């Protein structure tokens, strides 16, 4: 985000998340409806969904070993 | 007279569709289809229409003359929406005429003796255009104008990008 | 890659004013020209991109009404014969075009009335009384709203018909003087 | 009977305020109607309405046009030199109550005619991309712009938009186009 | 049917028009400017929607000082 | 009843035997109805060669004009007087004013049923059923044995071609009210109908 | 002479003939003025305090509000468009010093605002075009044992719902994940968690 309306400047990553669903035909009609989202995140909100995924793979982990 | 003999035709009417017995859709001949059910009804729909002209110009008399236009009536599929088109086509003209030569009463037809065509109009419409124009032509500095800010824009021009990344960067997993 | 039309060469000389008056009255608001005329010379997926740019040539020519030579010119390197069909063309219906522009003018909007149709009738008795003779007129609108055209219908009596009138002839006396 | 018209002033202006409000502002929920009646109780027995009906008249017809002060006062008299007529300084004090809420009623009126989608707020943004999934390296900007739409009376919609440069250059010149269409029809 | 480039959504025509207002039921001279604008725009689908939406000329001319600012920072860097 | 100039015109110019005679003016009339009438018309209707001597222009341009006057006459269910009448007025003689009522007469029916199939109407039903129950308990009540009944309306919106049903359930009280309502208008009607 | 830096916005003397009204009143109103604006920027959820704070000015001196929010209203523009430009404090110094506006009540609020300068300047990051953006986020990591068709399978799977701010409104998105396409998503993040922290 190089610059906006409200700040002339700015240097600010920022992620796009782009994701693709496949509903049953059955629950939406007789459309295939197939759907398309984008969800734009942030430093923080990244970093705790990779501490709670990383957290499960280490669950899974240890399960497997146990 | 009709007041009465509209409500006899009514009753006959009435009588003559009461006799009919209902039978099932399943075996129901056209007439009774339209008696005893819609389901062929057609909606209204119309469509644009060009027709030739008595008007032999040129050019465009070749076009008119080329089997390139279709007669009028057969321009559209369908023979309701033909009926539509003709009737709006015809609806229209005639209003278009309600606007011109019309013999019409003892003052609407003062006007038309000595009216020039679209000419003698135009010296007292040319004042509702005026304030139409003038209106517009305020607003273009009468409020918010003027906005005359050329600091912002090519200024960043001459300064340009002074910084930029490195390498590539990566971290381990907190 | 020049003017839009180039791709309109393959065509020989004879086929061009079937094709172009045709276009003329699909964009008219007629039927438009099928596949299976003309398929030995375009490939379908490509047809559509010169019906488009044919039809898309012919509005801004008509719209911004330009003079004869800025026409003639930008067809200099089309076939010898389809410029005068072009030029003749934009000659002969050129009022068909500007209708449908002006039309299309009112398409900025949300919602467009499309046609309509109204019925009258005499309302004889109800459970209420026996003695209504109520004349009703049925009004049938099918206006078109984003995408889709939608049915609508009014049942008005002979008070509200009047007051309506009186409203629309207000309005027209507006109408027809900012002519 | 003659009561509160050549004697209270007060009641009077209330009343125009109140349609004013109820009229032109959309706020008809809660208005001195119904309680200028119980607490003045100068309700005439028979003829309470019909005067309500002229100031009604008198509302509507000064909003026509909104001429200048001075050809207002001429009107007012010319409407109210009859019997129960407005009074010179009475007629000055409506006058002036005309410029309290001119800009306001005409808003209002604007705001109260609206029929498609109105612009309600502009929200932009430039980025610039860095790389994507599969690419990884990558620098051409983009431009976003979200749009506050909505028609009078009715929740507001959003609508989002990618650009880059070459669009963005041909928005500009139909713009500067729209912009010249706008200079040259003033003559 | 995956590309980055388009995200939400890329419009493909742009029309407008300029016209006045004259008359109203509520008022016979309304009579102010305004400029209308119609966006037919395209999603991942590959449908063609139509938005029309209508604006007055200082609100115009902020769209239009807007995207001249949205123009040279783009342009800057 | 009210006519345009261009038609009146055009009617003017149907008259004139040396731009029509008797054939070609029956070939054009004929050329007319089947416009307006059959769905699977073409240019064919004009591919006459008898009719190949006249410029198109009048000729499509009278084309249109007897196609507008036959369906203002099918609109206003116009009879033998008015169209004898208004074409004697058109300048016209008694043979192509008997022709013209001729050929009006000769299909006249398909016309008239054609102008009365466009437009909407509300819902049409076409039948019932019913079926007849005891109710006896509930998850939260264990005896009441009433009679129910169940009720099923077959109707057919010209708006959409399908057959939509409507279900609803009624108890003998609510049945003996709806089948009185019926009955009062079925009174009604015969009412109108002695009248 | 040139065009003055002090401001953006043309402010011709019609505006900016009541910027000096603010001098009549005293150093201890002032104070209590400057820290009420901030205090009312952090609460806008509570707006009856504002009325409650004028109803005590208005009675005791019957000082017309329209003069207070007029000044209010002017006051406000250079730090606002600082927050819009982000302004060096030598540049707002400096604009301060040049046109000298009461300068001892200047420095005092340019060393307030400059104070507290940066907590305003973090805020206005949310206040922008921020297209679809995650709030909140739930999972559930299961196994199945069984379904209509098969008697026995150990089918891992994991559930996701997304709280996704789609405009003024909110939305929540449910998906369905499997084993691979879990280990991918996670790999694709960590990757993109790579991406997200090169420039700075």
């Amino acid at each position: 985000k190089t610059s906006s309306d409200s700040i002339s400047r700015m240097a600010v990553p920022t992620c796009l998340l782009q994701m693709k669903i496949q509903e049953d035909p059955s629950l939406c009609g007789d459309k295939p409806s197939i759907s398309a989202v984008t969800v734009e995140l942030s430093k923080e909100t990244l970093d705790t969904m990779l501490d709670g995924l990383g957290r499960i793979r280490d669950q899974l982990s240890a399960v497997a070993s146990k | 007279g009709d007041s009465a003999i509209l409500l006899r035709a009514i009753g006959s009417q009435i009588r003559d569709q009461l006799a009919l017995p209902w039978v099932p859709p399943h075996l129901r001949t056209p007439k009774l289809q339209h008696l005893q059910g819609s389901a062929l009804q057609k909606p209204f729909h119309a469509s644009r229409l060009v027709v030739p002209e008595l008007s032999s110009r040129g050019e465009p008399r070749e076009f008119q003359a080329s089997p390139l236009l279709l007669p009028v009536p057969t321009q559209v599929p369908q023979p309701v929406g033909r009926v539509a088109s003709l009737l709006e086509h015809h609806a229209l003209q005639l209003c278009q005429q309600t606007g011109r030569d019309r013999p019409g009463d003892e003052d609407w037809v003062h006007r038309t003796s000595r009216l020039p065509p679209q000419e003698d109009t135009r010296a007292q419409r040319q004042r509702l255009q005026k304030q139409l124009t003038e209106h517009l032509r305020q607003s273009w500095g009468l409020l918010g104008a003027p906005i005359q800010a050329r600091d912002l824009g090519e200024l960043l021009q001459a300064w340009g990008a002074g910084a930029k990344t490195g390498a590539p960067k990566g971290s381990r997993f907190t | 890659e020049g003017t839009p039309l180039w791709r309109l060469q393959k065509l020989p000389a004879e086929l061009g004013p079937q094709l172009l008056h045709k276009i003329i009255d699909g964009i008219c608001g007629r039927a438009y020209p099928v596949y299976q005329d003309y398929h030995t010379v375009w490939e379908s997926e490509e047809w559509m991109h010169v019906l488009e740019d044919i039809a898309k040539f012919f509005k801004a020519i008509v719209g911004k009404n330009l003079p004869d030579e800025e026409i003639f010119q930008q067809l200099n390197q089309l076939n010898s014969l389809h410029q005068e069909t072009i030029m003749k063309c934009v000659k002969s219906r050129k009022d068909e075009i500007k209708q449908a522009l002006s039309r299309e003018i009112v398409a900025i909007s949300s919602a467009q009335l499309q046609d309509f149709d109204w019925q009258v009738k005499l309302a004889l008795s109800s459970d209420k009384i026996a003695a209504l003779r109520m004349p009703l007129l049925s009004l049938h609108l099918d206006v078109k709203e984003n995408g889709e055209v939608k049915p609508y219908s009014i049942e008005m009596s002979r008070e509200e018909l009047q007051n309506l009138i009186q409203s629309l002839e207000a309005a027209n006396k507006v109408v027809l003087q900012l002519k | 009977m003659a009561a509160g018209e050549l004697e209270g002033g007060k009641p009077l202006s209330g009343l125009l305020n109140a349609l004013a409000q109820d009229t032109f502002h959309g706020y008809p929920g809660i208005t001195e109607e119904l309680l200028r009646s119980q607490l003045y109780p100068e309700v005439p027995p028979e003829e309470f309405r019909p005067f309500l009906a002229k100031m009604r008249g008198i509302l509507k017809s000064i909003a026509s046009a909104d001429m200048d002060f001075n050809q207002l006062e001429a009107f007012l008299t010319a409407q109210t030199k009859k019997q129960g007529g407005i009074t010179s300084d009475q007629a000055a004090v409506i006058s002036k109550f005309w410029k309290s809420h001119k800009t306001k009623i005409r808003e209002s009126l604007m705001n109260q005619s609206r029929w498609n989608s109105g612009l309600r707020g502009l929200s932009w943004r430039v980025d610039g991309k860095s790389q994507s999934r599969h690419s990884a390296q990558i620098h051409t900007p983009v431009a976003i712009i979200e749009l506050e739409l909505g028609k009078y009376g009715q929740e507001s919609e959003f609508l989002c938009l990618e650009f880059d440069e070459v669009k963005v250059n041909q928005i500009l010149k139909t713009l500067s186009e729209v912009e010249e269409s706008i200079s040259t029809l003033i003559s | 049917l995956d590309a980055k480039s388009d995200v939400t959504n890329q419009l493909v025509d742009f029309q407008w028009k300029l016209g006045m207002a004259v008359s109203s039921d509520t008022c016979r001279s309304l009579k102010y400017p305004y400029v209308a604008v119609m966006l037919k725009v395209a999603d991942h689908s590959g449908q063609v929607k139509t938005k029309c939406f209508e604006m007055t000329i200082p609100q115009f001319q902020n769209f239009y000082r807007q995207f001249k600012e949205i123009a040279a920072v783009i342009e800057t860097v | 009843m009210e006519l345009s100039e261009s038609v009146q015109k055009g009617f003017q110019m149907l008259a004139d035997p040396r731009s029509f005679d008797s054939n070609a003016f029956t070939l054009l009339l004929r050329a007319a109805f089947q416009s307006l009438l059959d769905a699977q018309a073409d240019e064919a209707v004009l591919d006459h060669p008898d009719l190949k001597h006249i410029d198109p222009v009048v000729l499509k341009h009278c084309h249109a004009a007897a196609a507008t006057y036959i369906l203002e006459a099918g609109k206003h269910r116009a009879d033998k007087s008015t169209l004898s009448t208004y074409l004697e007025d058109c300048k016209f003689d008694r043979e192509r004013i008997e022709l013209f009522c001729t050929e009006y007469q000769n299909n006249k029916n398909s016309l008239e049923i054609l102008l009365g199939s466009i437009g909407r109407s509300l819902p049409h039903i076409t039948d019932v059923s019913w079926r007849l129950e005891y109710q006896i308990k509930t998850n939260q009540l264990h005896r009441m044995y009433r009679p129910a009944y169940l009720v099923t309306l077959s109707v057919q919106n010209t708006d959409s071609p399908s057959y939509p049903e409507i279900s609803f359930s009624c108890s003998m009280e609510q049945l003996q009210d709806l089948v009185g309502k019926l009955k009062d208008a079925s009174k009604s009607l015969e009412r109108a109908t002695q009248l | 002479m040139g065009r003055l830096h002090c401001t953006e916005d043309p402010v011709p003397e019609a505006v900016g003939g009541d910027m000096q009204q603010l001098n009549q009143l005293g150093a201890q109103q002032f104070s209590a003025l400057t820290e009420v604006l901030f205090h009312f920027l952090t609460e806008p959820k509570e707006v009856e305090r504002f009325l409650a704070q004028l109803s005590e000015f208005a009675t005791t001196n019957q000082i017309s509000l329209g003069s207070l929010r007029s000044i209010v209203k002017s006051l406000l523009l250079v730090p606002n468009g600082a927050l819009k430009k982000s302004l060096t404090a030598k540049q707002v110094q400096a604009d301060f010093i040049t046109l000298g506006l009461s300068e001892e009540k200047a420095t005092y609020f340019s060393e307030k605002w400059k104070q507290n300068a940066p907590t305003l300047a973090r805020w206005a990051i949310g206040q922008t075009l921020m297209i679809n953006q995650l709030i909140d986020m739930e999972w559930k990591f299961g196994v199945t044992s069984g379904s209509s068709e098969l008697e026995k399978v150990g089918s891992i799977f994991l559930q996701l719902k997304l709280v996704v701010k789609k405009g003024n409104q909110t939305e929540n998105v449910y998906i369905e994940l499997t084993l691979p396409q879990f280990y991918s998503f996670l790999h694709e993040m960590e990757r993109v968690r790579t991406s997200m922290e090169c420039f700075c």
